[PDB]
Parts: C-alpha cells; sequence; structure tokens
RNA sequence: GCUAAACCUAGCCCCAAACCCACUCCACCUUACUACCAGACAACCUUAGCCAAACCAUUUACCCAAAUAAAGUAUAGGCGAUAGAAAUUGAAACCUGGCGCAAUAGAUAUAGUACCGCAAGGGAAAGAUGAAAAAUACCAAGCAUAAUAUAGCAAGGACUAACCCCUAUACCUUCUGCAUAAUGAAUUAACUAGAAAUAACUUUGCAAGGAGAGCCAAAGCUAAGACCCCCGAAACCAGACGAGCUACCUAAGAACAGCUAAAAGAGCACACCCGUCUAUGUAGCAAAAUAGUGGGAAGAUUUAUAGGUAGAGGCGA
RNA sequence: ACAUGAAAACAUUCUCCUCCGCAUAAGCCUGCGUCAGACACUGAACUGACAAUUAACAGCCCAAUAUCUACAAUCAACCAACAAGUCAUUAUUACCCUCACUGUCAACCCAACACAGGCAUGCUCAUAAGGAAAGGUUAAAAAAAGUAAAAGGAACUCGGCAAAUCUUACCCCGCCUGUUUACCAAAAACAUCACCUCUAGCAUCACCAGUAUUAGAGGCACCGCCGCUCCACGAGGGUUCAGCUGUCUCUUACUUUUAACCAGUGAAAUUGACCUGCCCGUGAAGAGGCGGGCAUAACACAGCAAGACGAGAAGACCCUAUGGAGCUUUAAUUUAUUAAUGCAAACAAC
C-alpha cells in the first residue's frame, strides 16, 4: 500500500531544443550594447512582478495599488483580507522583537 | 478482488513418466458472495474438514445450520466435475483437504437507535474455499505414546553439553 | 443522441445493446487520443480496396467495409482478423468464425487500381472543378468506389407503394405567386363567407 | 449508507449482432459437407486390395 | 499518484528479491 | 459496564476454537433400507415420509372434491380404490375413494 | 487466499493577451413558468464592530486610478499605540507562459446535483482492462491457512533446545517529583504545524570611493548566504430568513353521551384537554413514552382553517 | 435486540382480539394492480415494462348606479334572561349565448424508520367492518407484570409509597374558579370578582367609530368587622379515628414477559500494549506489573458486582483570566434620540 507495483514510464528530455539551447542570450545587452536596454526589461511577466522582489506582504499591496482597480470583485475582497491578516501577522507575532 | 482459487484448476502438470508414482488427482473449487457470516461458516468448514467427501454429505444433511446446505451443494458440484473434467474414476474415492471461509464484500446499513442516535450495521457476505484430493482420507495422527514421551525425555537430556566453556 | 463527452466510440454502434453495456451511462474511462484529420483531408471511403502496411499479415489488399472517423479507424473486411466463439451458452461450445480488428488510417495505404502497390493521394480539382483525388506518383482518377447506401433503398429496383406519390404528381407544379396567405386561398376556395369584422385589440 | 452493489448485469450470449449494419461477419469455411458422400462397404477389404 | 522514480525502483528490486527467494531457479 | 482492554487475537482464538465450541461428528446416520437415501435412526426417513404425504394429500384432495361442502363429515368407514380394483366382501357400506393411479407397492391392500 | 492493493487521465490554479453572454414556437411578478378587464403602488439618506494600544471611554493601516525616488521625511496622535503626505523626479515591453496541482491534491463541483434545513442557508462522496469486448505472481490493517500448557510492560543475556535460568517499574505531555490509580492514543493508510534581513557574522566585486539617477561613506559601498509555527472559545457588529412548533391577537367555523340538579366560571361521570403519584423505560416505542392511578370536562372550555405581531424585537393570568 | 395464532385438499375451517372501522377534509404524489427479472420459489412493501382515477360530488361564480335591512338563537309556543347575537331588499338601465376547465388511485400525513407518539369532522357505540399477543424447546438464578395465602393487622417506612378498602376529624396556607417553569417545581407562586391609588375635558387606522357611572397605568386579593375572623373549595403542607390489606413479622405458591438452548438477521458505549493471581512491605502518600514470601496444566458456559481510584458530557463543587454575558444603580463618559422652555432666523403657528 502507498507505492505504486510498476515503474513509471520513462521520461525524455531534449537538452538541445529552442529555449535550453539559447537560455541566457541577451542577458548581457546593457553591459554589450551601450547600455541602450536593461536585462530587467527582458523578464516577462506579471504586471506587478517586473524587476521587482519583496516578501509576500510586500507583493499584495503592489499587486493592490497598480492592478487592484482591474481585479474581480472575489479576488478583491480576497486581496483585501489577506493584507489584513499578512500585516497583523507580521506587525504584531514572531519570536524576536 | 482476487481469483486465484479458480484459475488453480488451469493449472497443467508435464506428463509423468512410468518410474514416479501416480500423482493424486486434486480440484478446487469456491463458492462466492454467500449471505452468510465468515465465521459462522468457518465452523461447517472445519467440522468436515479432513473427512471423506461422502461421509461430509451425510454430516452436512442433518445439520441444522443454513450454511451446511450451501457447502453441500459446493462438495456435490465439486464431486461432478472431478469425475466428468478431472479423470477421477472413483466418485468416492475423495476427501476434503482444506476447506475455509474468507471475508467478502459487505453493504453498510444503518440501524436506528433510541435518542436519535444510530447504529451502523453491515450485510455481512462470505466465500467458501474447498480442494479435494483423491485417494482414501489419511489416518489421524494417533496420540503420542507414554514410550514415546520416555525417549523425547531421554533425548533432551542427552542433548545437553557443558555451557560457557571450552 | 445521447453521448458522454468523454464517450468512447467501439465497434457496436452506439445505442446497440452491446454498446449500452460495453458504455454504462456512469462510465468515465481516459479519453483515446486521436490524431484529428479534416473532413477535407480525410481520403477513405467505404469500398475502396485499401493495402495494410502493419499487421500479422502485410501485403495484403482487402476492401474496407467501415470506416469510423471519431477514431481514424477503417475496418477492412477478412483482413487482420482475430478468432472468437459465437453462440456460446452452458450447453454449447461455440461457433468459431474470424472477426476484424480495426487499423488505423497510417496502418493502411490506399492503392493504384491499375498498379497493384500502394501510392499517396492528393486532392485536386478537375477541369469542370469537381474535387478528386489524384496520386503523387502516376497521377490518375480513383472516383468513389459505389457502395450501398444506409438506408438500404434500389431506385433501380424501386416499386411504387399504395401510399408512394408518383413521379409526375411529386414533380409537376401548381404553385402560383401571389399575395394571398393560406388561410385567405383556402376560405375562399370552399366558398367560406365571413361577414364579420375583426375588432381592433390592445397588444402589450 | 445507500451505497449498494453495481448488479445491473443482464444475460447476454453472442447470437446476433445488431441489424440494419453495412458491416456483417465474413464467413472462411461452410458449416458442413454440401453432398454427403456415403462410403462403400467393404472399403477396408479395398484396401487390401490396392 | 506520487511522482518519483527511485522510490519505484526501488521497490521493484526489493519485489524481484521475493520473487527469487519465493522459488529459487535450479 | 464497558471493556477495560481491547481482547486479543490470541485469546479469541483460544474461545471461538474451543472444543465444546466446535461441531460433535454425528453417528446416528444410516442409509434407508428401500430407498438408500441417508437417515437417521430414531428419526423417519426424509424420502418415503414425503411421499406418503404426497400420495396422502392426493387422496385428500379427492376426499373434499367428493365431500363438496365443510361440516359434512361421514358416519361411515373410508377404503381408497385404485384403478382395475373392485370394492372387497368386508368393504360395504363404506365411503369409496377412486383414484386414477396404480396402487403403490408400498401400500399394501388390506 | 479473501476483504484488498496499485494506475492517468478528467479537470483545476496562477499569469499574459483581449473589453463578455442573453427573442425556434409556447408559458412565466396571480399560488412564477397560469391565453383573455377601470388602475394609480414606488428607488435615492455617514456603516458598525471584532481587533491593537497587553483594560478601556480617545485613537487604530484598508486599491482610487505612473512604477521608482523624494520618505517612513514634513506633519498628525490619551504627542502613545500608531497614522502619514506633497512640491519635485519619470516606464518598459519580443503570450503562443509555468524549477503550478494530478482524484484525501488542484475550483465545492462527475454538482451547487444527491442529501439536511419551514425559510434564509449548508452541502457532499466517487473514475481506473485492452489496438480490438463484432476478442470476456508478490505489498498496510483485519482474518484464513495454523486456538491454548505454570511466571507476570512480554524483551534482552543466552542456550543443544520455543518455554523453563538471570536481568528489566510501557510512550508522549504537564509538574520539584509520574510504573503511577494525572491527560492523550483500538489499529492501518493518507493529509496535518517556523512565514520577515534593522543590526551583526561569513564569502565575492570595487575602493576614498561604492551603487545600472535617488542612497551611504572619517574604509566604506554593492551583492549573496543565513533567525521569527498549528488547532481550539464563550463573545461584538452589519445585512438577510423565520409566529406551519409555541406566546398573544383578528376573521369566520366546529365539539361537548348519560345522571343529579338548577336557568350555577354547579356535582358525578364518556368523548376530549391536562399531566398529581407509582412502576416500567434510560442508545427506550419515544431527543420526554407506556401501564395504572389522578385534575378538569357548558366553560377564563377544547379544537380545525386563514391572517398579524421578529431579535436594540415580539409576546407573556 | 427483532419475528410468523392453529390444522389442512392450501379449497377451507378453527381459536382469540378490537379503544376500532368506513367516509370526508388536510397532507403526500403511484408508494403490496398485471407481466417479467427473520423468511421467501408464487420470490416481494426491490427493479424493468404495461395498465389506471371518466361527473351528477367538489372546486372554478355574480353588469352598473342609486336605495333599503330596530325587534336573536335556544322544538320558539310558554317563561326567563344577558354576554345583545349566525343568515332580508327595492327603483331604473343593460341583458336572451349555455354544460367548458380542474380534483377523483393506494396499505398513504408530521415524527431520521413499515416508530407503542401527534393528527380536524360526519356515521357505526359494537360491529354487517378491521385484525393476530406465541419462530421452536426447556420451565435455573435474576428482573418486570398479575393472582392466591395460615395467624396478626402499619409492628414496614422519611411518609399507609404501593396494594387492599371505599372512612372520620383537626391545624397551616391560599376566598372560590382558572393559569405557569413544553423536557426534574402545578404550589403557599400568578391571574381572579371586590376594594384602594395615580393620570386624562377629548375625534376620522390603537384607546374609539368610545367621552369622568369613561379610558389608561398600578397595588391588594372576595364577603364582614375595627389590623382581625368567617362559609365553600384545593392531585397544596402536617396530624388523627375506624376499616383495609404480603407494607411488614416472614415470606411461599402459580401464570405471563425477559431468561437459557436450537435456526436466521444482527448493533452501541468501550479498547496504549498485555503472556491480566494472593499476603505483607514500599512507593506521586490506595499496586495484577516494584521488593520479600505464597499459590500456579490448558480451556469454554451460567451467575455475582469487592476491585480494575470501572464506563458515559474537559460534570458538579472552590481559585485564576487586566476572558464574556444578563440585571441594578446616587460607577465613569455622553445627549447623538425624544419631549418641554429660552434666543436667533422667518412672518400666531410651522
Ligand atoms: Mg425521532
Ligand atoms: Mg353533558
Ligand atoms: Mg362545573
Ligand atoms: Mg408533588
Ligand atoms: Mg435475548
Ligand atoms: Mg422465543
Ligand atoms: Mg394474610
Ligand atoms: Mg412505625
Ligand atoms: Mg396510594
Ligand atoms: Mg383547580
Ligand atoms: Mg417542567
Ligand atoms: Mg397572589
Ligand atoms: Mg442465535
Ligand atoms: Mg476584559
Ligand atoms: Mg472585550
Ligand atoms: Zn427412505
Amino acid at each position: 500500500i502507498g507505492i505504486r507495483l510498476t515503474l513509471p514510464p520513462p521520461k525524455v528530455v531534449d537538452r538541445w531544443n529552442e529555449k535550453r539551447a539559447m537560455f541566457g542570450v541577451y542577458d548581457n545587452i546593457g553591459i554589450l550594447g551601450n547600455f541602450e536596454k536593461h536585462p530587467k526589461e527582458l523578464i516577462r511577466g506579471p504586471i506587478w512582478l517586473r524587476g521587482w522582489k519583496g516578501n509576500e506582504l510586500q507583493r499584495c499591496i503592489r499587486k493592490r495599488k497598480m492592478v487592484g482597480s482591474r481585479m474581480f470583485a472575489d479576488d478583491l475582497h480576497n486581496l483585501n483580507k489577506r493584507i489584513r491578516y499578512l500585516y497583523k501577522h507580521f506587525n504584531r507575532h514572531g519570536k524576536f522583537r | 478482488i482476487s481469483r486465484k482459487w479458480e484459475k488453480k484448476n488451469k493449472i497443467v502438470y508435464p506428463p509423468q513418466l512410468p518410474g514416479e508414482p501416480r500423482r493424486p488427482a486434486e480440484i478446487y473449487h469456491c463458492r462466492r458472495q454467500i449471505k452468510y457470516s465468515k465465521d459462522k461458516m468457518w465452523y461447517l468448514a472445519k467440522l468436515i474438514r479432513g473427512m471423506s467427501i461422502d461421509q461430509a454429505l451425510a454430516q452436512l444433511e442433518f445439520n441444522d445450520k443454513k450454511g451446511a446446505k450451501i457447502i453441500k451443494e459446493v462438495l456435490l458440484e465439486a464431486q461432478d466435475m472431478a469425475v466428468r473434467d478431472h479423470n477421477v474414476e472413483f466418485r468416492s474415492n475423495l476427501y476434503i483437504a482444506e476447506s475455509t471461509s474468507g471475508r467478502g464484500q459487505c453493504l453498510k446499513r444503518i440501524r436506528y437507535h433510541g435518542r436519535g442516535r444510530f447504529g451502523i450495521m453491515e450485510k455481512v457476505y462470505c466465500h467458501y474455499f474447498v480442494k479435494l484430493v483423491e485417494g482414501p482420507p489419511p489416518p489421524p495422527e494417533p496420540p503420542k505414546t507414554a514410550v514415546a514421551h520416555a525417549k523425547e525425555y531421554i533425548q533432551q537430556l542427552r542433548s545437553r553439553t557443558i555451557v560457557h566453556t571450552l | 443522441v445521447t453521448l458522454p463527452p468523454h464517450y468512447r466510440y467501439g465497434m457496436s454502434p452506439p445505442g446497440s445493446v452491446a454498446d449500452k453495456r460495453k458504455n454504462p451511462p456512469w462510465i468515465r474511462r481516459r479519453p483515446v487520443v486521436v490524431e484529428p484529420i479534416s473532413d477535407e483531408d480525410w481520403y477513405l471511403f467505404c469500398g475502396d480496396t485499401v493495402e495494410i502496411l502493419e499487421g500479422k499479415d502485410a501485403g495484403k489488399q482487402g476492401k474496407v467495409v467501415q470506416v469510423i472517423r471519431q477514431r481514424n479507424w477503417v475496418v477492412v473486411g477478412g483482413l487482420n482478423t482475430h478468432y472468437r466463439y459465437i453462440g456460446k451458452t452452458m450447453d454449447y461450445r461455440g461457433t468459431m468464425i474470424p472477426s476484424e480488428a480495426p487499423l488505423l488510417h497510417r496502418q493502411v495505404k490506399l492503392v493504384d487500381p491499375m498498379d497493384r502497390k500502394p501510392t499517396e493521394i492528393e486532392w485536386r480539382f478537375t477541369e469542370a472543378g469537381e474535387r478528386v483525388r489524384v496520386s503523387t506518383r502516376s497521377g490518375r482518377i480513383i472516383p468513389k468506389p459505389e457502395f450501398p447506401r444506409a438506408d438500404g433503398i434500389v431506385p433501380e429496383t424501386w416499386i411504387d407503394g399504395p401510399k408512394d406519390t408518383s413521379v409526375e404528381d411529386a414533380l409537376e407544379r401548381t404553385y402560383v405567386p401571389c399575395l394571398k396567405t393560406l388561410q385567405e386561398e383556402v376560405m375562399e376556395a370552399m366558398g367560406i363567407k365571413e361577414t364579420r369584422k375583426y375588432k381592433k385589440v390592445y397588444w402589450y | 449508507t445507500e451505497k449498494e452493489f453495481m448488479q445491473h448485469a443482464r444475460k447476454a450470449g453472442l447470437v446476433i449482432p445488431p441489424e440494419k449494419s453495412d458491416r456483417s461477419i465474413h464467413l472462411a469455411c461452410t458449416a458442413g459437407i454440401f453432398d454427403a458422400y456415403v462410403p462403400p462397404e467393404g472399403d477396408a477389404r479395398i484396401s487390401s486390395l490396392s | 499518484v506520487k511522482k518519483g522514480f527511485r522510490a519505484a525502483f526501488r521497490f521493484q528490486k526489493e519485489l524481484e528479491r521475493q520473487r527469487l527467494l519465493r522459488c529459487p531457479p535450479p | 459496564a464497558a471493556p477495560k482492554n481491547r481482547r486479543t487475537i490470541e485469546v479469541n482464538r483460544c474461545r471461538r476454537r474451543n472444543p465444546q465450541k466446535l461441531i460433535k461428528v454425528k453417528n446416528n446416520i444410516d442409509v434407508c433400507p428401500e430407498c438408500g437415501h441417508l437417515k437417521q435412526k430414531h428419526v423417519l426417513c426424509a424420502y418415503c415420509y414425503e411421499k406418503v404425504c404426497k400420495e396422502t394429500a392426493e387422496i385428500r384432495r379427492q376426499i373434499g372434491k367428493q365431500e363438496g361442502g365443510p361440516f359434512k363429515a361421514p358416519t361411515i368407514e373410508t377404503v381408497v380404490l385404485y384403478t382395475g380394483e373392485t370394492p372387497s366382501e368386508q368393504d360395504q357400506g363404506k365411503r369409496i375413494i377412486e383414484r386414477d393411479r396404480k396402487r403403490p407397492s408400498w401400500f399394501t391392500q388390506n
């Protein structure tokens, strides 16, 4: 019980597909391009997560302040509740003071 | 589920040279999903265990338990295909080798109790397994006689060595 | 037409006794991945001789009797057939007759009628614009084989019944276009006279 | 509690495939000899008279 | 179903050892 | 009162498989001299008792059909007669029951 | 060897991009899904409280429409917990995405269905063959195979030898101290609980300079590594749903044998209403009952139907 | 823990019971009609298919505008009332088409169930209708119900509780009557006629379509006397006479149910693991498990309740929480709210 009685199907990985064979290209565009472009501008992803990093609390304010007006009603309510809980936990709880 | 008992009748041994003796015939038969308790059916299986087929039928015919008639039919059809399909010459030259009961699939029902309480009752089902071997039943093991006790005690006394030394 | 979203198609037609038993309404099996083939791209039709490529008996040619577009299945009569017992009862052993097995459209290849060799085929238009299929090598015209129609009617041997309209009566035209409805034309035909007028009502 | 078995099995043999179907079972051989041949009596002695 | 391969691989060797012990070859 | 600890399977085996809990072997089983079916020494044979009841039921069915109504019990003796039989010299003034069957071998005629 | 055990899809999550659906016929605001009669009926009005300041009366962050910076600065505040700007500065863009989940996971979802609730509302479980069904071996726990022979946390040292010999006061948690007769645990499988970089430490880079505007610097500056759990109250407030049980009321109904008496909130006594005492029952027939015995039984009596009073409230012999 | 009265040709007959039965309304919605696939083959209150309940009963009504309607009911005649009641038209205009639609079954509704409960009305007042307490056996303990009992008759007991019998008187409290803690209190508690106190001079949804002999808010609890007695009554709390009885001295016998065995179906609390003995001592201070002694083949069934600080709801009982809630107030902070006055505003009011 709790373990499979047969071997899982073997997995095949293409180490030389288009994405793997050219990962990291243009990451030094700023150094080698007279600083006309920043490697941060190559970041592809969420609007509030482009060239920025922070803890869970900080990510919630940044999402709310930038795209909060466009979120769904249920999602906005949950995001507001998450900020309230995170604010209480970080500013009032912990081993260290 | 598992149904290995049925497949036990499909194994075929290679032909035997005249030098080796006759391999006794064996038949595996079982009835599934019997509306009976496996604990209650165990007593009947143990009762007819090791006895002849026809003696077992006589004992089961006059038994008042409901499971007795179920085993009686199972033994009867087991004897039929033994002669018909398993190259058994004499239908009365059979003895019970192993008879046992196993738990079957059971349902769960609600039994109402007072004060709004309830209890989960269970509709018990069980299987019955039986193996028949051609030939007279083996003689029962005789009681161990006093002389047998005497030699065994002597052997223990003669098998002791000086311990914790060379 | 009552099929589950992940219904699996089999040899038995949907709704048949065997299909209902094999595929109960509550069954949920893993869907079978089938390469999509467009209606125009498909070139396998009933009654066409097809040369099978991969099988226990390769190199043989046969005519497809049934085609399943949902699973890209081609069934060739007398080819790729296993064996089974028919009419099995508790007292009878059963009748042994061969039974075909499904074959994929890639497991088989169309054959040139003039040259008994598989060829690759493409769809090309004729001079009149009617669509045909032309083979890659030694291109020619291979039309759709004539097959018995599903309803089982044979117009070449059709006889009108007591309740069957004659061709001349069915094809002759009596409609004279005009600005009258069915009701008023019928009413004047039968001479029905209605002097009373319809008073205006309120609609909302 | 209401859970029960799936005992919806109906006895089914292999007699007739569904009708009004273009596909039909292909037969490779006939059921029996078209004309019965009665062996002449004494063919065992005819075997000796090769 | 738990993703992973080493645990299943180790289990297969253990079963084969049991199968070997169940009926050792001549 | 509730159990204090769970009883182990070793203890349960010692109780459930006790010799007096087992079914005792019956040694009063013998074959019927007439039909060859098993019977007990002190119990009537099932085969022969049941075949007598069916004949008794058939005769009783003939009894009611000839009777034709409740509360009409005859005040005379009754004798059942089979096919190809005639009333006896001592069989006079007694109700006669006709059975469309041959008299059984075990049914000895007086 | 039996109840079983295993499986890979169904589908889902987070982003990018892009602004979405709603008349076959018929019915559907009256008791919705009901072919067909004189009306007048109207929407708009600061949220509160939990919680934190270890109480609390005061106060206590909640997208408001450009990221970064100015800056947690100026200011506000039982000047205390905490709250918190602006002037000014100025931003990039190449979906064809996943070091996301794989049936106790991922949406609750096979479905807001089954089922529970008068209503508002709550809310599941599960599937697994194969190319073809027109082919029908080994694994938890529990048992069985195979009940048991002095003696004892069940084991260890051993031994020719299972036991017999000798030794040994179960685990976790809470307390100074538990074999403790203090809590927790029948057993198995799965699920289930340490989140943050102010300073300091370690290791690169550069160096009186460091940093890809802003910031720091009297060897500093930049970068990286590395520290801060889970479940559980009685409560408070806001908005809905409830008087088919019950408290009371309104509309119009119905029931009360016989005897004594007298025009009786009279007496005996059925139907009927109630429930004084005893016994039975105590997972029961019953989440308040049965048997007997009792009070009332023409009245402030009993009872069927429809309607009204709703929680900061109603109703109350 | 649960069940199916008996014989039999399964035609029928027999024994026993009814406090039930039929219909309507309300409710429910095909839920023991046919065919096929505890008990069960015809097995069936399960599944699939087929079949059905036909309107005269009932439901579903009414042209308009004006105008009428003092005198109960109770055999309604006497009589006697108060609580003052449950049933009526006419004038004129308009008006002549007609039998449409729906309810109609059942062993049935609310109680988680085929639940000993709850459930309105009309007939039957013992049935002309509807049903079966015993699956079989034995006749141990123990438990429940019933019957019988020598002699005595409350000596039993907190108490004449129960049972038998069908008695008398007294005290306390409450006038009586009625009402309440649905589910531990039916009372001395509450309401109650009667009496007393306070407030109100009046229209168009309550009071009220009323007006100081009225209305509202209260206290007390009739009558009577000058705070106290008196009738009647009470499932209220005490006492007593006589009788009565197994309450007792002192229990015994019999019947039924549980009971035990046989066959079928088959729960719940509980459970760290157990190979689970006694005495004394020791110990977190009350030991089957530690120490010293003793006892000791294995094993099931029926009883017993001394122990396993037995089991069942983090029980009740005391303390803590800078934990709650209900109530009170001359606890602290308020008048936002309402009402009444003053000023301003507006021209006596709003
Ligand atoms: Mg109930
Ligand atoms: Mg009367
Ligand atoms: Mg009275
Ligand atoms: Mg009392
Ligand atoms: Mg019992
Ligand atoms: Mg009995
Ligand atoms: Mg006496
Ligand atoms: Mg006394
Ligand atoms: Mg009494
Ligand atoms: Mg009273
Ligand atoms: Mg009470
Ligand atoms: Mg009072
Ligand atoms: Mg039994
Ligand atoms: Mg507090
Ligand atoms: Mg508080
Ligand atoms: Zn016989």
